[PDB]
């Protein structure tokens, strides 16, 4: 039962591992794409920082 | 320090200058209520009074 659970656990870990990775992929692409709206002056100092949190 | 953007400083600017021009307006119109004399020269007599 302990190993069942162990490896149960691995592989419930990874794929929530998988799935954090893409959420940090889809934030960096908010963050360049506002980063991209900041220098040319629609957008503020203030959403890039949100972004950037 | 950009804690707010070029845009909505463009429209402030341009809302400010809008505004300026519609107050300069109303003080042309002031200075057309009361009648300035275009030319210089020998002015004749008044053909409606005080009142009219």
């Amino acid at each position: 039962a302990s190993v069942a659970t162990a490896y149960l656990t691995l592989k419930a870990d990874q794929a929530q591992l998988q799935l954090t990775k893409d959420t940090l992929g889809t934030y960096q692409k908010s963050f360049d794409l506002t980063q991209r709206s900041y220098d040319v002056g629609v957008a503020s100092a203030l959403d890039l920082r949100q972004a950037q949190t | 320090d950009q804690a707010v953007s070029k845009q909505q400083y463009a429209d402030a600017n341009a809302a400010y200058l809008q505004s300026k021009a519609a107050v300069e307006q109303a003080r042309i119109n002031l200075r057309y209520t009361k009648v300035l004399s275009p030319i210089s020269g020998r002015i004749g007599r008044s053909a409606v009074t005080e009142g009219a």
